[PDB]
């Protein structure tokens, strides 16, 4: 994209001093079923255990759920 | 082990017969072939009362010294040596399990001690330029060979070579030096020096084209085999 | 320094021109060299030692193969190197000669038995 | 200090030793730019990765001459 | 350490070596410090010493009473041939400063060159000596063993036989 | 202290005056032939009783050495007692044991 | 006992010299230990006993006048080579100051056919001078393998001088 | 598969076709010894009882073990008349397994 916009620079300037202030499956991760693509990978499972982690990124906020909903109103009431 | 000593002579006195002008072929002094120490492959525990995870790698140790060569702990190195043929003698209490892989794994040491003792044997002046240009670069591949086991011997040292990866690693090895193998013992066989053996190279090179594994190596050994002729 | 200047500095180093010269090699440069941080097979130096020996048995210099030896020495004598198999396949890899079959000859093991 | 210097002799030796291998490989590199190389090596580097780009602007700086 | 062996050979033993005026550099001490076979090692690398000590002494009387300026020439042509003797000797001690690790091994191996002139001139002066030379008749003994066979004794004497002549060309224009 | 302290440091003294010498070492076998042969005449028990020596350096003997070859002599090495040379007895290194 | 005393011993026995718990026993037949790292040791002090062979037959006949100055020239590259062999020993001895790398097996194959080679030049050149000798080292030129072909006629270019 | 791969390497009646067929068939026995290799090595791996790791494979060993009995009884280029009957199969993983096994077998 910045390829396309040197063909202005000095918000690019702006934006790589500010790329550190910001914020603090579908079917495809690991498809090999289906496609016209060759089935012929090895294991490692460190393809496996970070798509073990796909899913536990949506649970470790839906288990933090689970205990700050009763730490949050035990520290009011 | 007797028999190398009557075919050398009698392929001696083919060249002296064959040309009367050229006197006395050189042969090697008696020590070259005395010693069975020049060539590669030749206290006990009870090792099946022990863990799975350590048997592994006692024979994973005791294998790997003899795939270059000497007498292991508990594989042994057979003297059977009639013709290019090798055999090998695990103790007979190891794990089943461990032991079909094992057995399944040391087809490759035969098949080195068949290549060891064919660079002995036809290296002399009585088999000629050809037969001293092939085994010259088959010592080539037995010295690849040698450097493999030190980079695995590095890596069971950290505990992490196990008789899986091992079986991995030598997977591709394993049809190159079949072919091999099964080269020497045909020039053994039928006496092929010279040109003799310039035909099967060529036939052996023409043979392959399977998946370019073997193709490589015996296209190798037929171009060094043909600049003395 | 920190990589990323570093591998600026390379790109001034070895052109005469300066980096407002040209930026489509330095965009290509870095389409290379990342995600390429991490030896992801063995690192034994003692390989490359016997690849810089067979190298120079390829250029017909024993001599030079053979004060190799004394040189390898010399590593192993102040030890202060952290990767001395990096810096000698580097070396390695721009091999010259001052005047066929590689990959057929032993090479590192893929780590493809063993968890990357 | 001195004690940091005595170490830096003993890497100024392992640099010139590693600077022999340079030369009798005859790499384009003089001692500045290997000196960047070294740094990169440092930081764990794969050096077939910087050899492929070493490799292209080394003809890229003929390319525009 | 690699200091005292460059003592060793140019003559004073020191506590590690023996010597002795017919053949010395003795070493027979154990070693926990260094290897046992270390000794033999030794033992190889003394055989050059005790033939310089040797040339030394030989050197020593000209430039039993003589007469003779053939003697006083032949003396200073075997001078010119230890120099790269000494220099020799130079090197290692230069080594030594500064490299750490090096050891006896290093000498043994690197003064192998010296373990083929020296031996060879050996038999050239104990010649001399043993059956007594001081005539014009020392030339001729030169001239059978400067044909050599191995290169350093051939070209060695090569350089003492033209001083020698340089004074029989004093003697012989004072005749002419 | 400000005489004396300049004095300890950019004058020796240590081989021609009461005070032992120091001297900072590398030691490992290959410069460490003296303590190294020292130890070893311990452990062959001679027995013991040692040689009267103070321990000077390498360089010292040098510059003593051209002095006593220049013309001039009565240093602290090389003293004459009726006109003939005689060698101090005291001096050893770190290296070549004194013999 | 550990391996790495036993590796200091070996190092020694390519020269021809007992080590130290590794020494010479029966002259002609290999050096003897005094399970598997046991039995290697019997293959790699092979070097040193072909090694005997060429160092004291160049050493008694460089002093000879009466072996001639062909075989003198012979001589000279016996020992010429013999050194060229002492340089890696030098490096082994310096790079330990328990380990193995096969025990050396990968450094030694190499330098084990330079010394085979040899082994069958010194006692075809045995018993002979001048063109009677060049001829005995004309012989062993006749073969396919560079690398020998490389060997031997570094020797015949000097003894032919 | 190993059955089948054992048999046709020592047929020389079967083919140089048949030995590159074979020979390409051997490269899915390597590729067997690359799945589990790291399923033994993560032992000292559980996930649940390893059920995810029998279903990308169980289906490249069912492609390649239909054409262990298809092929079976073939013998030369006519058994390169039914290797293009599995890139023609509707399964877009057969399709794409042996697109690739072709392209080696047609050398």
């Amino acid at each position: 994209l910045v390829e396309e916009l040197e063909a202005v620079g000095s918000v690019l300037d702006l934006l790589v001093q500010l790329a550190g202030s910001g914020p603090p499956r579908d079917y495809f991760l690991n498809n090999k079923h289906v496609g016209r693509n060759v089935p012929y990978s090895g294991y490692d499972c460190d393809d496996l255990s970070v798509f073990e982690m796909d899913v536990q990124s949506l649970i470790s906020r839906e288990e933090c759920l689970c205990h700050s909903m009763i730490q949050e109103t035990l520290q009011v009431m | 082990l007797q028999q190398s000593l009557e075919l050398k002579r009698k392929m001696l006195r083919d060249k002296q017969n064959k040309k009367n002008s050229g006197q006395h072929l050189p042969i090697f002094p008696a020590w070259v072939y005395e010693r069975p120490a020049l060539i590669g492959d030749f206290t006990a525990l009870p090792i099946g009362t022990l863990p799975l995870a350590s048997q592994e790698s006692a024979v994973v140790e005791d294998l790997l010294y003899v795939l270059v060569g000497v007498d292991g702990r508990y594989v042994s190195a057979q003297p059977l040596a009639g013709r290019q043929s090798r055999t090998f003698l695990v103790d007979p209490n190891l794990d089943l399990s461990i032991r079909e892989l094992v057995h399944r794994i040391l087809p490759v040491a035969a098949s080195y001690s068949a290549v060891t003792r064919f660079i002995e044997e036809k290296s002399s002046f009585e088999y000629g330029q050809v037969n001293h240009a092939l085994a010259a670069a088959m010592r080539t591949l037995v010295k690849e060979h040698l450097i493999l086991v030190s980079q695995l011997e590095q890596l069971h040292r950290q505990g992490l070579l196990s008789l899986q990866k091992l079986w991995f690693y030598i997977q591709p090895a394993m049809r190159t030096m079949d072919i091999l193998a099964s080269l020497a013992t045909s020039v053994d066989k039928g006496e092929c020096l010279g040109g003799s053996t310039l035909s099967l190279l060529h036939d052996r090179s023409f043979s392959y084209t399977g998946d370019s594994q073997a193709q490589e190596l015996c296209l190798y050994l037929t171009k060094a085999a043909s600049a003395p002729y | 320094k920190s990589p990323n200047v570093l591998l600026q500095n390379l790109c001034c180093r070895i052109l005469g021109r300066s980096e407002a010269d040209v930026a489509q090699q330095f965009q290509y440069a870095v389409r290379v060299i990342g995600s390429n941080f991490a030896p992801t097979v063995e690192r034994d130096e003692f390989l490359v030692a016997e690849k810089i020996k067979k190298e120079l048995i390829r250029q017909r210099r024993e001599a030079d193969a053979a004060l190799f030896s004394e040189l390898h020495r010399k590593l192993h004598s102040q030890g202060v190197l952290k990767n001395k198999w990096s810096i000698l396949y580097l070396l390695l890899s721009l091999s010259e000669d001052p005047r066929s079959y590689a990959t057929l000859f032993a090479q590192a093991l893929p780590r493809d038995a063993h968890s990357t | 200090a001195a004690a940091a210097a005595a170490n830096l002799n003993a890497v100024r030796e392992t640099m010139d030793v590693l600077l022999e291998i340079s030369r009798i490989l005859n790499t384009g590199l003089d001692m500045e730019t290997l000196s960047i190389c070294v740094r990169l090596c440092e930081q764990g580097i794969n050096p077939e990765a910087l050899s492929s780009v070493i490799k292209e602007l080394r003809k890229a700086t003929e390319a525009l001459k | 350490m690699i200091h005292e062996l460059l003592l060793a050979l140019s003559g004073y033993p020191g506590s590690i070596f023996t010597w002795n005026k017919r053949s010395g550099l003795q070493v027979s001490q154990d070693f926990p410090f260094l290897h046992p076979s270390e000794t033999s090692v030794l033992n190889r690398l003394c055989r050059l010493g005790t033939d310089y000590i040797r040339f030394t002494e030989f050197i020593e009387q000209y430039t039993g009473g003589l007469h003779g300026i053939y003697l006083r020439a032949f003396c200073t042509g075997l001078d010119s041939v230890l120099q790269p003797y000494r220099q020799a000797l130079l090197d290692l001690e230069q080594e030594f400063l500064g490299d750490p690790h090096l050891s006896i091994s290093h000498v043994n191996y690197f003064l192998d060159q010296f373990q083929l002139l020296f031996p060879s001139v050996m038999v050239v002066v104990e010649q001399i000596k043993s059956q007594k030379i001081h005539g014009c008749q020392i030339l001729e003994t030169v001239y059978k063993h400067s044909c050599g066979g191995l290169p350093p004794v051939r070209s060695a004497l090569e350089k003492i036989l033209a001083v020698c002549h340089g004074v029989m060309y004093k003697q012989l224009s004072a005749w002419m | 202290p400000d005489d004396r302290s300049w004095l300890e440091h950019h004058v020796v003294h240590q081989y021609w005056t009461a005070r032992p010498s120091q001297f900072p070492h590398s030691l490992h076998l290959h410069s460490n032939l003296a303590a190294v042969w020292d130890q070893h005449l311990y452990s062959s028990d001679p027995l013991y009783v040692p040689d009267d020596r103070v321990l000077v350096t390498e360089t010292q003997v040098i510059r003593e050495t051209l002095w006593l070859l220049s013309g001039v002599k009565k240093l602290f090495i090389f003293q004459l007692i009726d006109g003939k040379v005689t060698v101090r007895n005291n001096i050893i290194v770190t290296h070549l044991t004194h013999s | 006992i550990t391996e790495a005393a036993l590796v200091r011993d070996i190092l020694y026995v390519f020269q021809g010299i007992d080590g130290k718990n590794i020494k010479m026993n029966n002259t002609e037949n290999c050096y003897k230990v005094e399970r598997s790292l046991r039995d290697t040791a019997v293959r790699l002090s092979e070097l040193g006993w072909l090694h005997n062979k060429i160092r004291r037959y160049t050493d008694q006949r460089s002093l000879d006048r009466s072996f001639g100055l062909v075989g003198q020239s012979f001589c000279a590259a016996l020992h010429q080579e013999l050194r060229e062999y002492y340089r890696l020993l030098s490096v082994l001895h310096s790079q330990l100051q328990s380990l193995t790398l096969r025990r050396l097996l990968v450094w030694t194959y190499d330098p084990k056919i330079r010394l085979k080679t040899l082994a069958a030049l010194v006692d075809h050149c045995q018993g002979r001078k001048g063109g009677e000798l060049a001829s005995a080292v004309h012989a062993y030129t006749k073969t396919g393998d560079p690398y020998m072909r490389s060997l031997v006629q570094h020797i015949l270019s000097l003894v032919s001088h």
